[PDB]
């Protein structure tokens, strides 16, 4: 099933991405954020 | 309301969508490249992670969820001491017993081997 | 917390 | 033994659903277990798809989200869940100009109508497999040749109180000064009676939790109305309120074969009258129907009870499967049989076999009579339904009702003539 | 004790145009591992 | 080897002896690993304030099953995310882990920085084609491309007229957004869309996607 | 040529000169008229009876607030046509894709909706209809559908393409740009690439941005650009 | 100083558990924000309006809006603001008839869970360590 | 003194309490707000409490 998430195309910084991590949490749940934060961190770690 | 041909057949409306769903095209795609995600999620045991969740989600109370938890791990324990040792622990069995009950299915405590693993002797080393 | 009350 | 050797390659009235009524549900974070929905010419339902193995605990079914119904609070003031009342809207002027206790179905009504014309609402796709006016089966959609063949003065009296009820609210409601907004939702007074009669035969009361709040909503959930009635359902609904979801689960610790329907129980405990008022059908099985009764003659019930394998309290009474072995002739229109039927008991007293032969005779003397009230017999309306193949829907149902009536006299006559003989040994 | 194999451990095909396969080839030295899987990468990629 | 199965299961509480928060003292599933040190995740050594120039903290093992419950249950990191001074986050991503992803939504050079004069791109059917052209070495992280997007109007973008709208005189119209474009037509209602675009944005979002659907189909309850 | 048949109907009435901001009292059947939903006000046009939904009737039009049953009388600010004709209607606006407080739950992490601020009407070539083999839109007669201002005017449309009022209507290419105000019609072997045009906007925004960024210094006055 | 400050702080309010569901209080804090803006932020204003219990119900009218014992989320404060309501009355620690305990309703939505505050939560030292946090966090003239 | 006795205590010490404790919350908001510091007001009012 997709997910209805929400294209952000300009950029995110420490603002806009701990106003992710809260959306998240309040849509899909800690369990599935939990899971969110690994692939990001990842994400992050690889890029940087 | 009832009406049936020659035959004596009843003959009802079929029920279907007159109009268009917009999100039932955008909804349908599953992504192809998860396989290495769904593996490490079981492995790493993020699996229950979610169903300790779904437990909470019909519970009114996550201090009596817990100590019913605890008593029904106490329980097993004492009818099966040589079991819950190693492998299997007796809180996981009864969090797999409870999901089970729910109608859905999960290995047993969430127990998980290692197929791959070549000898007797030989640990998985963790890359740290 | 899980010692409200006597657990049940 | 070979998959190959074995060639693996009935219910024709039963066909598989269209796919996009679960999917557009699906999408919404709707999950069906198990299940799969099966339409035919009665209308829907929902039948297992596997063998469901008992558990502990009851097994979750289906799960509805909130957002996809339609709730309004059954005490007044009238506040709308997943609110869709814009402020300052019409409608609501019209739903808070209603009786608190009686207009519980007109205040769905409305809601139902302003549902279909919100572009973004869900229930303007779900009502497309909603029944149309020929297709529902509630007695408000019916004319006086189904109430005339009904033949019950006291439910056509209702019936038609009901039917100049709504159809003077929507004449005082849907004049020709009305706004656009509020006209389109009724442009005809026969829709407005449609939307009255999906409310009626479709709410669902229930105490839900939502966030701090606890309250009695008449809610409209989709894919759960769509269950069917009966008295010994197999499953029910539970509301959980953290993620305000509603759960429908079966009955703990029992079997589900595959193919058996899910059912649940619209009322506790009610007459055909009551469900036919409400829901527009009725059940021969009803364990609560009901038939007046002279005092005079009476029976020991608890010898009625035993012989039966009938057990527990009155309010509880049911019917022990393995105790009688197979027993198919007790069922739970017996069951209304030792409420409806006069009684009498004593701390031990038994009974006299003679007198009560002598009084089984003069109670079926007197069953007799009942039957030969109504012109028809019960084999006599099932033969004509066969025959039948142009009518309202509605008028089945009314031969349907007469003839379950009929034959709950049928059944106790063979009930008391088997607990006669029985009484001997 | 063992010598230097391959196997296919997981091969699905939920779809006309997307097959997945896992392979896993053992034992192998220190080191030699990750030679082997970036030189491959780099193969299959490109 | 029997050490390594009787720790499987048993989570572990690891304190902070200069304690900060509530999430001073956690509780984690304890792995066997190599060294003689303790490894902890990035993102927990924010709440634990860890810094790397030196700490050392305290372990202990719950014993009673009561115990081993809640530490499970209720420590667990997966469970505490929002602290309740306000309802916030607490596991957000830090440092490096904060400059990658910045430089990946960092995307087209725009205007002057990227043309030398006035001047008075590839089109990929599916984000695949673009991750996959990215690692052929085709287009660069910050390079623009036009994303071929069959989903509903997503993209967040300041809500504005479209730039340009090229009328073709058969009923097809363009719609060049600033950052998407738009093909409708008057005989047909085809609504194509193209979203002008980066890999970087792409692999963001795929991020976010794969995660969800991976972690649906690990707990897939449908089956 | 090409005149659709001018049939009347029972219920027209003409609002041509007639104030603007006032309302009438009488109630219109929205059946005979076009309906065009904007993001401020709901705009009708009647609708003469045709198989396919395309000819407008211009000598009476009601401009309301969104689903609202006051009718009123748009400003007119162009000769609007007095015979049938068959439009094109193209919507032109934004999209306001924004993202919503969650509180109740699985409520959507965005809301993504079309708001319309201007409605072009394209008169189709000597009326053709769309299933006819040589249909073609003729640029020079457009009108626009105001929603803040709740009026309707013709398009003032520059024609760049070669021909005069002789030319091949099949390479025209109209260009709308400025708010929905500027219309020049080109050939369209001329068309920008849609990445030009994007490009090309961000360069002129980025350049002047830079400037002024760079004026502060007091050297400026010295220095070149490059 | 900080760390001084936490166990005062703490000591205060270590007996403070949520108990009871409802404390069956009927006294509200009554907040307009009209009255208000004139002095802090409209975006703070509505922080101390999330998560909150009614204290009683709120019209718009002849509608009915929210309900008492009904939480506050932002789609009910923002409705509040548009169409300027000034009668809100919520449940707040200072409206629980108990000081040695707090019930659910009168104190809230917990933060942590995103729903009513558990029964047996030690809620004050909560309270006590989410103020002695940030201790260690706190000219042109 | 304007009050009888089973009032003139009973809501002149709740005007002192009732306006001390809007005050108190206020003053301490006024230090974690001028630093930048979000902290909800019910772990505040509980120690005004
Ligand atoms: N046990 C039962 N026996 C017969 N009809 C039933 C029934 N339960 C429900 N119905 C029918 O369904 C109506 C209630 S709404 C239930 C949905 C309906 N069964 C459908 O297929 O769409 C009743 O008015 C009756 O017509
Ligand atoms: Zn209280």
């Amino acid at each position: 099933e997709r997910a209805n998430l929400v294209f952000h195309n300009k950029v995110i910084d420490g603002t806009a991405i701990k106003r992710l991590i809260s959306r998240l949490i309040d849509h899909f749940g800690m369990a599935y954020t939990s899971h969110i934060l690994d692939q990001v961190k990842t994400l992050g770690f690889q890029q940087a | 309301g009832i009406q049936r041909d020659d035959n004596g057949r009843r003959i009802w409306r079929r029920r279907t969508l007159t109009k268009k769903d917009d999100m039932l095209r955008y909804k349908l795609q599953r992504v192809p490249f998860v396989e290495e995600q769904v593996r490490k999620i079981k492995e790493v045991g993020k699996v229950m992670t979610m169903d300790i969740e779904r437990l909470l989600l019909s519970e009114d109370n996550r201090f009596e969820f817990v100590n019913s938890v605890a008593a029904e791990a106490t329980e097993y324990v004492e009818k099966n001491r040589d079991e819950y040792g190693g492998t299997k622990k007796a809180i996981f069995h009864v969090l797999s017993n409870r999901v089970n009950d729910l109608g859905f299915d999960r290995p047993e405590a969430y127990a998980e081997s290692d197929p791959y693993k070549p000898g007797p002797g030989y640990l998985k080393e963790y890359y740290t | 917390g899980t010692g409200f009350n006597k657990g049940l | 033994p070979f998959p190959l050797f074995q060639s693996p390659a009935s219910s024709s009235e039963l066909e598989s659903a269209d796919p996009d009524f679960y999917k557009i549900g699906y999408v919404r974070r709707v999950r069906a277990y198990g299940v799969e929905f099966k339409e035919g010419p009665d209308g829907f339902g929902i039948y297992a798809s596997k063998d469901i193995e008992p558990r502990r605990r009851a097994r979750v079914i289906m799960e509805i989200p909130h957002e996809l119904m339609i709730t309004i609070r059954q005490k007044h003031p009238w506040m709308f869940f997943p609110d869709i009342v814009p402020i300052g809207h019409p409608i609501f002027d019209i739903i808070n100009s209603t009786d608190p206790e009686r207009d519980w179905d007109l205040r769905l009504a409305c809601l139902l109508l302003f549902s279909f014309d919100r572009e973004d609402h869900f229930w303007r796709l779900y009502g497309d497999f909603l029944p149309a006016a020929d297709e529902c089966s509630s007695l408000l959609l019916a004319t006086e040749e189904d109430l005339a063949e009904l033949q019950d003065p006291q439910l056509v009296s209702t019936i038609r109180q009901q039917q100049k009820r709504v159809l003077e609210f929507w004449e005082k409601n849907w004049h020709s000064g009305v706004p656009l907004k509020i006209k389109r939702l009724a442009e005809d007074a026969e829709r407005f009676i449609w939307a009255v009669s999906i409310a009626q035969t479709r709410c669902i009361s229930m105490k839900t939790r939502i966030g701090a709040l606890v309250q009695d909503l008449n809610m409209m959930i989709p894919y759960a109305d769509m269950l069917n009635h009966s008295f010994e359902p197999n499953c029910f609904l539970h509301w959980r309120p953290k993620d305000r979801i509603l759960e429908v689960m079966s009955n703990a610790g029992q079997a589900i074969k595959k193919g058996e329907e899910m059912t649940i129980n619209y009322m506790p405990g009610q007459k055909n009258n009551m469900l036919m008022e409400r829901y527009g059908f009725s059940t021969p099985v009803n364990p609560w129907d009901a038939i007046p009764f002279s005092g005079d003659s009476r029976i020991h019930l608890n010898s009625f009870l035993s012989v039966f394998n009938i057990f527990g309290l009155p309010e509880e009474y049911y019917h022990d499967s393995e105790l009688s072995g197979d027993d198919s002739f007790v069922d739970g229109a017996v069951i209304a049989a030792a409420r409806t039927l006069p009684t009498w008991s004593d701390i031990d007293l038994p009974p006299i076999p003679s007198a009560e032969r002598k009084a089984v005779k003069e109670l079926q003397d007197e069953c007799r009579k009942m039957l030969a009230e109504y012109p028809t017999t019960s084999e006599q309306d099932q033969k004509l339904l066969d025959s039948l193949s142009e009518a309202r829907t509605t008028f089945a149902t009314a031969v349907k009702y007469r003839m379950h009536r009929k034959m709950f006299i049928g059944k106790i006559i063979k009930a008391l003539d088997i607990y006669q003989e029985r009484l001997l040994f | 004790t063992r010598t230097l194999q391959w196997k296919c451990v997981e091969s699905r095909r939920d779809s006309k145009r997307l097959y997945y396969g896992r392979f896993i080839l053992s034992p192998l030295m220190k080191g030699q591992a990750d030679t082997i899987g970036i030189a491959m990468r780099r193969a299959l990629l490109g | 080897e029997i050490l390594q199965e009787v720790m499987q299961g048993h989570p572990v509480l690891l304190n902070r002896a200069p304690t900060l928060h509530r999430l001073g003292i956690q509780s984690f599933q304890p792995i066997l690993v190599e060294g003689r040190t303790i490894c902890l995740h990035p993102l927990v050594c924010k709440g634990f304030n860890a810094d790397f120039d030196g700490d050392q903290m305290a372990v202990h093992v719950p014993l009673s099953l009561e115990a081993q419950a809640e530490a499970r249950l209720l420590m667990f990191s997966h469970m505490n995310l929002l602290s309740p001074a306000i309802g916030d986050p607490i596991s957000v991503p830090t440092q490096d882990m904060l400059i990658g992803l910045y430089v990946l939504t960092s995307g087209t050079r725009r205007g002057i920085c990227a043309n030398r004069y006035n001047p008075c791109e590839p089109f990929f059917c599916n984000s695949y084609d673009a991750i996959g052209a990215y690692r052929q070495k085709r287009i660069n992280l910050d390079s623009p491309l036009w994303l071929r997007w069959q989903l509903d109007q997503r993209v967040i973008a300041s809500k504005e007229v479209p730039i340009e709208v090229h009328y073709e005189s058969f009923g097809n119209y363009h719609e060049i957004y600033a950052h998407y474009l738009i093909v409708r037509s008057v005989k047909k209602e085809t609504l194509y869309i193209y979203i002008r675009t980066t890999v970087g944005h792409i692999s963001f979002y795929r991020e976010i996607e794969e995660a969800i659907q991976g972690f649906s189909q690990a707990c897939s309850y449908d089956t | 040529d090409g005149d659709i048949a001018f049939v009347q109907s029972k219920s027209f009435i003409s609002t041509q000169g007639w104030d603007s901001e006032m309302v009438v009292d009488y109630r219109i059947n929205e059946d005979e008229f076009h309906k065009i939903s904007l993001l401020d006000c709901d705009f009708f046009i009647r609708k003469p009876p045709d198989p396919d939904n395309d000819v407008y009737d211009f000598r009476e039009m009601y401009v309301t607030p969104p689903d609202t049953d006051i009718y009123s009388v748009p400003r007119v600010l162009a000769p609007m046509p007095q015979k049938y004709i068959r439009c094109a209607m193209s919507d032109y606006g934004c999209y306001d894709v924004t993202e919503p407080p969650i509180d109740a739950p699985r409520d959507p992490l965005y809301k993504s909706e079309r708001e319309i601020s201007k409605v072009f009407l394209t008169k189709h070539y000597r009326n053709r209809r769309l299933n006819d083999p040589e249909f073609v839109l003729d640029f020079e007669e457009i009108y626009v559908i105001d929603s803040k201002t709740k009026s309707i005017t013709r398009a003032r449309v520059l024609v760049t393409v070669p021909g005069g009022r002789k030319r091949d209507r099949k390479d025209d290419l109209l260009v709308i740009r400025d708010n929905g105000n500027s219309f020049k019609i080109i050939h369209v072997g001329e068309r920008d690439d849609p990445t030009t045009v994007i490009e090309r906007e961000e360069w002129t925004k980025t350049r002047e941005d830079m400037e002024k960024h760079l004026r502060k210094l007091r050297d400026f006055s010295v220095s070149n650009w490059f | 100083d900080a760390g001084y400050l936490t166990r005062r702080l703490v000591e205060v309010v270590q007996h403070i558990v949520v108990r009871r569901t409802d404390c069956g209080t009927i006294r509200g804090i009554s907040v307009s924000p009209r009255n208000k803006s004139r002095m802090m932020s409209e975006r703070i204003f509505i922080q101390t309006l999330i998560g909150r219990v009614l204290a009683d119900d709120i019209y718009i009218g002849s509608r009915c809006v929210a309900f008492r014992n009904q939480d506050l989320g932002i789609g009910l404060v923002n409705r509040f603001i548009t169409f300027g309501t000034q009668s809100i009355s919520i449940r707040t620690p200072f409206t629980c008839r108990s000081t040695s305990w707090i019930c659910r309703l009168c104190y809230g939505r917990s933060p942590t869970h995103g729903d009513l505050v558990e029964l047996g939560e030690a809620v004050g030292i909560i309270a006590g360590q989410s103020i002695g946090e940030p201790g260690t966090q706190l000219t042109g003239g | 003194r304007i009050l009888g006795i089973p009032w003139g205590f009973l809501i002149g010490a709740e005007l002192t309490i009732v306006q001390s404790r809007i005050s108190l919350v206020n003053k301490i908001q006024k230090v974690y707000r001028s630093q930048g510091v979000q902290i909800h007001n019910r772990h505040i009012e509980i120690i005004v409490r």
